[PDB]
DNA sequence: GCATCCGTGACAAACCTTCCAGCAAGGGGAAGGTCAAGAAATTAAT
DNA sequence: ATTAATTTCTTGACCTTCCCCTTGCTGGAAGGTTTATAATGGGAGCTGTCACGGATGC
């Protein structure tokens, strides 16, 4: 692949994504650590718990790779399927996507020339809208109250058709127009001559031409089926203290599927209009608190009296997925250590502790011990490392020369706050930094926790030696 | 079990009000007319698991999730030996210049999909089970001697 | 306090932090911008894809370094698809080319 | 299965278990080094499905890794030093091994001997006050001092 | 008891007193913070406090 | 010493002694590098003792205690005496229950013999 | 995908979802986020062969 | 008219009659169109008859053969009388073998009240 | 065409059904694991 | 260029667990259903968070 393509999610696209659907709010069993049938962590919908090990213990150990166990639907494969399996919660009623509802700008009113106050009037079950009427009084996108809906019912009858909530605006977005409204807005943009209108109608017609050119539909903007996050990404894992380690997004998804099951129990039981309109309003508020908790209303709390993380709080600022887990990420072969003074070294030379280079260069130590014949296997070399043999210091001195390593102050001030270094082996438990480059670090010896990152392959090793060594700049 | 743990919480609150000290499971077990292991079992499953965004540190910079151990662990052992032992068997069993390596690679599942017993490897070659058992014992007597399988002997750790 | 392939996480398949938790120091975003200001591409492709991210990538890198082959073998990161499935569960269609 | 605290641990040498008792805990004053096992606390693991190469290895040699798993919390590497106390706690209804029994006996001997010496020196000070009152009132160098203090 | 144990040990005012020195103990007991409920936060403060 | 001729000596099969091994009353035997159970002369004495009671002289709940005190090896000839006094008290309560049952059957089970007179209410009298 | 990392990821991610902004990953952080070689420095000569053979 | 209140009246438990319902012991009652089961008074009479048969010491196969010929106007009481005679004959054979064990064993365990000596003449004579 | 109001950055309590594991005290079927017989393949007389 | 005493191969002939099951309960776990005096506007931050744009109302 060489390009990233984004679009709007179709319900048929989610149905192709699903490979299993969730209908019950159970996550796992409370006595045994196994999820039962059709749950939020289930083996039929998402996949098994361990690598090639089914639910009941009938098919395991690479014998059944692609068959499905008829007892509980488990597909016996690796744990890697638990990070890519989707949702498809069978929603009894369509709901509002709060990312396309309460954003700045909202992008559902600028598609329709409707203010956000009227959007709050229609999505919250308080006011009706009519999609089409027999007379010109009940035109398209008219905002009707419940007394005005009763007046239109006693006045028109079967001529009009005015629903309330997410289904009404869903049918309004689905059956407005596709390109005729775009052509009419394109001709009425330059038909009128103004400035306050030509700063929003051009944005509306650019949004609409993006909708027609990208192959997207306004029906796909609203949410009719909600897919859940993969359960390995929201892991209900037993921690080592006795209790469990869950995510709050699991609690929000359990509340969303609980309100969906309450809606499904309200449809067949012939519910009155107040309770089913409050049920669809609560499903809208639950999916709003699941997507972006700080937009539609009060942030939903938990047991510890804290605002729970939504799908938007998972990607927001420094605490989001981007600046904590995607852009600025923790990395292996990174040693936190203080800075000391090595004045008997060259400009491209730094110090390194023998313990930190022993534990830090462990794959290089094992490879150099296996390639020299001094160690038979990997764990024999590991026992030679753990017992501190005399020869592993010599092989560490052999592997540490002609092998640059990246010294890094946290946080860096500029580009010269991190550069490579060719380390030597000394005693102590700290890094002897060359004194000439501490001004380029702007890191005086105040116990600054410097990370030391190891370039692994020869591409990154020669990139460390020939380009970002301190002898290069 | 929700009803029994609510009754247990009410009995524990009553014994807190009647004693002042922390409620031991013995008094709750004798007042619940239940065995004590069931009381500790329903006490184990006490409450909702700590969510992932609780400030376990001193500030709001590092929440939970940066402290969980991996269940699907990939140790230096579990990453290195799981391929180096496979390469060692592919090097040693290639020296077996007859069908004993061909019936031993499917005896346990090496470089194969489905693990077979002696009967399934028999129908391909040697339908009598004890012939495959005797050639497996001959390969065991060849391999158990510490003369050339010492690199296979060092993998016991 | 150093760290070399021990006690990973379960959420985004990430190395941890702290000495009592045995996790390495965070390679933050400012260090990413400085390493990209050098123009170092292969070190940054290790520091965010095959040293910490890809569970099927860091094991292949470890097996390559143990057998002496220090060749850069990249792949699909196991936390970029975390964001992909997160915004796919959010209700937004996205795929690769 | 519950986690037992025993001494027989697989995949480790006898020199690492040389500073342990039959319960796996170090003796008081054991100069441990970074990397050794301080308490042998193994867990009963589930029967995880093995790779066929390790199955062949189990078929060849006598390496039979049973449900015992080397999950004992070792000493963090780089931290040397001795041990000063080993506090053992247990749940009700659970029996005690010999190490927890000897630590409870050591705590009982401490709370006996320290309180007995406290009561002895307190009795000595109270009888010194009594002797001071007796020599302030009258004087008897034979009836009071030569007679025992009880 | 839930309130007086949530305040004692889990609030922003309650923290680990460094018992390395007596000076640290008597400067942590005579420590006037402004965090927690009612007071300001470290990210939402200015130069006036 | 695989237990097949030993099983012919003790008068049992592999399933019953395997169930005895899986219970908490038989000492763990030796495995001769194949999973087969090996039984020595003391193990043969324990096996003949448990089979000389369970098939001959006792039930499982008492022969288990007998073979548990046999591997002490300090045996007691009066602990087994009070054990069999409690056992004969239990079985004399058992046989007085069965003789009361037999007396009740002979009291409320007599009816007409085989003839053309069906519909006997003796089962209804036993119902109550 | 680089605009969805700075600030207002909700707003610009919705603007990207409703418009169908297919990213060609021409910028330098756009290959940092996807996890491939960057089109800068030593990876520029790799992208010279990547964008020509496409 | 439900099963557990009738079991509490007759002194039985619900698990016993549910195990009888699992096998072919009690005649299956009609479903009351809910999560309960109604009982006929004849079914309650059969239940207390089977309870009286099980409480005195009959095996459940012969008591099942008694209740198969219950609540029906045929009620042949000769072949089932011979079957109960064979049942109590087997019971008396069990009594005979247990009393054979009783007077076989009880003349060997006088001495050795629990000393630490490893010498007993009972086990070496029995085995 | 201008003043003015929200996102967003911030090293209870009983009542009744089905479903499944345990201890009697073990036997049997399915599936996989080791011992004594005759057949291939080697060598010492011409 | 031959074959007769050893040394392997092959084949019945035996030897274990795994699992379902034996009559007879016995207990535990998961799910659904009533109970019938009087019960009718509930509840909870936290601001001592400051300075920007983007949309609303004169
Ligand atoms: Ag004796
Ligand atoms: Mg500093
Ligand atoms: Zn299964």
């Amino acid at each position: 692949f060489d390009a990233i393509k984004i679009a709007l999610a179709s319900p048929d696209m989610i149905r192709s994504w699903s490979f299993g659907e969730v209908k019950k709010p159970e996550t796992i069993n409370y006595r045994t650590f196994k999820p039962e049938r059709d749950g939020l962590f289930c083996a039929r919908i998402f996949g098994p718990v361990k690598d090639y090990e089914c639910l009941c213990g009938k098919y395991k150990r690479l014998k059944h790779r692609g068959v499905i166990c008829e007892k509980c639907g488990v597909e016996v494969t690796q744990t890697k399927v638990r990070r890519e399996r989707m949702g498809h919660i069978e929603l009894a009623s369509p709901t509002a996507h709060i990312w396309f509802l309460k954003s700045l700008p909202s992008r559902i009113g600028l598609l329709l020339d409707m203010p956000l106050r009227d959007i709050e009037r229609v999505l919250y079950f308080e006011s009706y809208v009519v999609i089409e009427g027999g007379m010109t009084n009940l035109e398209r996108q008219q905002i009707l109250t419940e007394e005005q809906y009763l007046d239109a019912l006693e006045e028109f009858g079967d001529e009009f058709d005015a629903k309330m909530g997410a289904e009404a605006i869903q049918a309004l977005l689905k059956s407005m127009d596709l390109e005729q409204e775009c052509e009419q807005l394109r001709e009425e943009l330059n038909e009128t001559n103004s400035e306050t209108k030509r700063k929003k109608l051009t944005k509306r017609i650019k949004l609409l031409e993006a909708f027609v050119q990208s192959g997207n539909k306004p029906e796909w903007m609203i949410l009719t089926v909600l897919p859940v996050l993969p359960p390995d990404l929201r892991p209900l894992v037993p921690l080592d203290g006795g209790r469990f380690a869950t995510s709050d997004l699991n609690d929000l998804y359990r509340r969303v599927i609980n309100r969906n099951n309450r809606l499904k129990r309200l449809l067949d039981l012939a519910a009155p209009d107040i309770i089913v309109r409050n049920e669809k309003r609560m499903l809208q508020e639950a999916v709003d608190a699941l997507l972006d908790n700080g937009r539609r209303g009060r942030a939903i709390t938990g047991s510890n009296k804290r605002p729970l993380k939504s799908l938007a709080d998972m990607i927001k600022g420094k605490q989001g997925r981007f600046r904590q887990n995607l852009l600025g990420k923790r990395v292996d072969y990174s040693g936190r250590s203080v800075i000391t003074v090595g004045p008997y070294l060259r400009l491209h030379q730094c110090g390194l502790p023998k313990k930190m280079a022993l534990e830090l260069f462990k794959p290089f130590i094992y490879g150099k011990l296996e390639l020299r014949g001094l160690a038979t296997t990997i764990k024999a070399a590991k026992k030679m490392v753990e017992r501190e043999e005399a020869v592993v210091w010599d092989i560490l001195d052999e592997v540490i020369r002609e092998h640059p390593v990246l010294l890094n102050r946290a946080p860096t001030l500029h580009r010269l706050g991190i550069q490579a270094f060719e380390p030597v082996l000394i005693e102590g438990k700290a890094i002897q930094l060359h004194p000439l480059v501490c001004a380029a670090y702007n890191a005086d010896f105040d116990g600054d926790q410097m990370a030391v990152h190891v370039p692994l392959t020869l591409e990154a090793q020669l990139e460390a030696r020939a380009l970002m060594m301190s002898t290069n700049n | 079990m929700i009803e029994t743990i609510n009754k247990l919480n009410r009995i524990s609150r009553q014994m807190l009000q009647e004693m002042g000290r922390e409620p031991t499971p013995e008094e709750l077990a004798e007042r619940m007319l239940m065995p004590e292991d069931k009381i500790r079992k329903v006490l184990k499953i006490a409450k909702e698991p700590i969510s992932m965004e609780t400030p376990i540190g001193d500030d709001e910079d590092s929440h939970l999730g940066d402290f969980i151990e991996d269940t699907t662990l990939e140790l230096p052992l579990d990453s290195a030996t799981t391929e180096s032992l496979r390469a060692a068997t592919h090097d040693v069993l290639a020296g077996l210049t007859a069908r004993e390596a061909k019936v031993l690679r499917m005896r346990f599942g090496i470089d194969m999909n489905t693990d077979y017993t002696l009967e399934e490897v028999g129908k391909q070659f040697d339908v009598t089970r004890e012939r495959i058992r005797q050639i497996e014992a001959k390969a065991l007597r060849k391999l158990r001697h510490p003369s050339r399988s010492e690199v296979l002997r060092s993998f016991l750790d | 306090h150093a760290r070399s392939t021990g006690s990973y996480s379960l959420v985004t398949q990430q190395p941890l932090g702290g000495k009592a938790q045995f996790g390495g120091q965070r390679f933050g975003e400012m260090e990413v911008w400085a390493l990209e200001a050098y123009g170092a591409a292969y070190t940054l492709q290790e520091m965010l894809t095959v040293k910490s991210d890809d569970v099927n990538g860091r094991t292949k890198m470890y097996k390559n370094i143990v057998d002496g082959n220090h060749q850069m073998e990249p792949g699909m990161p196991e936390s970029f698809n975390v964001l992909l499935k997160e915004i796919r569960s959010l209700g937004i269609n996205i795929e690769l080319e | 299965g519950p986690e037992e605290i025993t001494a027989d641990i697989p995949n480790v040498g006898e020199a690492a278990l040389s500073k342990l008792d039959e319960s796996g805990i170090v003796y008081i004053g054991a100069e441990v080094t970074g990397g050794d096992i301080l308490v042998g606390k193994v867990t009963p693991k589930g029967e995880t499905q093995l790779t066929p190469e390790e199955k062949l290895l189990r078929a060849i040699f006598g390496e039979k890794a049973s449900d015992v798993k080397d999950s004992s919390l070792r000493v963090p590497n780089g931290v040397s030093g001795t041990v000063i106390d080993v506090q053992v706690f247990t749940r009700d209804g659970v029996e005690k091994d010999k190490r927890a029994l000897e630590i409870e006996e050591m705590q009982l001997k401490q709370a006996k001997k320290d309180l007995s010496e406290e009561l002895q020196i307190l009795e000595a000070g109270l009888f010194s006050r009594i002797r001071a009152v007796l020599v302030a009132g009258g004087v008897e160098a034979e009836k009071l001092d030569k007679l025992p203090r009880d | 008891s839930a309130a007086v144990k949530e305040f004692f040990g889990s609030s922003q005012l309650s923290q680990f007193m460094d018992q390395n020195n007596p000076l640290s103990e008597i400067t942590h007991k005579r420590r006037i913070s402004a965090l927690g409920p009612g007071g300001l936060t470290r990210e939402r403060a200015g130069f006036e406090v | 010493m695989n237990i097949s001729d030993v099983a012919k000596i003790t008068g049992l099969t592999s399933k019953a002694i395997r169930f005895y091994e899986e219970k908490g009353l038989v000492t763990p035997p030796m495995r001769s590098e194949n999973g087969y159970r090996t039984y020595t002369q003391q193990h043969l004495n324990e096996l003949t003792l448990l089979r000389q009671a369970r098939q001959v002289g006792f039930n499982l709940e008492e022969s288990g205690e007998l073979v548990n005190l046999f591997n002490d090896p300090q045996r007691h000839s009066a602990d087994v005496k009070r054990r069999t006094l409690e056992k004969v008290a239990e079985i004399e309560r058992h046989i007085e229950e069965l003789q009361s049952m037999r007396d009740q059957l002979l009291a409320l089970a007599n009816a007409c013999p085989g003839d053309d007179s069906a519909d006997c209410p003796i089962i209804e009298n036993l119902s109550g | 995908i680089s605009a969805a990392s700075f600030q207002e990821t909700t707003r610009v991610l919705t603007e990207a979802a409703v418009a169908g902004k297919r990213d060609e990953l021409r910028g330098l952080k756009e290959n940092v986020i996807v996890g491939r070689l960057i089109p800068a420095g030593t990876g520029y000569a790799y992208h010279q062969d990547r964008m020509r053979r496409r």
